[PDB]
């Protein structure tokens, strides 16, 4: 409970955000995983940052 | 010969059958107990399954 108190702002503007984004709280879809990059091993050096 | 055949035809149905029985009761006592919420009914389900 004390935890919870401290963090009251963050965690009440967290919830508003997570609402008006429309996200849904929690990991359904649990099997999920990420597909491997292209020639993953030996396209390593290349600059993808926006 | 005879008796091999007669084992492993009690086999598939008295041994198979006994990671079900231990792993149904399992998951319902983690489900009462409150170590499954309704979020993770599959989740824990398919790891005992597995
Ligand atoms: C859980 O998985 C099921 C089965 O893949 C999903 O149902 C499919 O969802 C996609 C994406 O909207 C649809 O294109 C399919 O038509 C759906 N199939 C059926 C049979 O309904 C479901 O959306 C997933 N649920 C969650 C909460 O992630």
């Amino acid at each position: 409970q004390p935890l919870l108190k401290y963090f009251q702002p963050v965690t009440q503007w967290l919830q508003e955000q997570n609402q008006q984004n429309g996200e849904v709280l929690g990991w359904p879809e649990y099997q999920w995983h990420p597909p491997l990059p292209d020639n993953y091993p030996e396209g390593i050096d290349l600059v993808t940052d926006e | 010969e005879s008796d091999i055949n007669y084992l492993l035809k009690m086999a598939l149905e008295k041994i198979a059958f006994l990671p079900f029985g231990y792993l149904v009761d399992q998951w319902r006592w983690g489900v009462f107990s409150g170590r499954t919420p309704p979020s993770r009914y599959n989740f824990d389900w398919w790891y005992l399954r597995t």
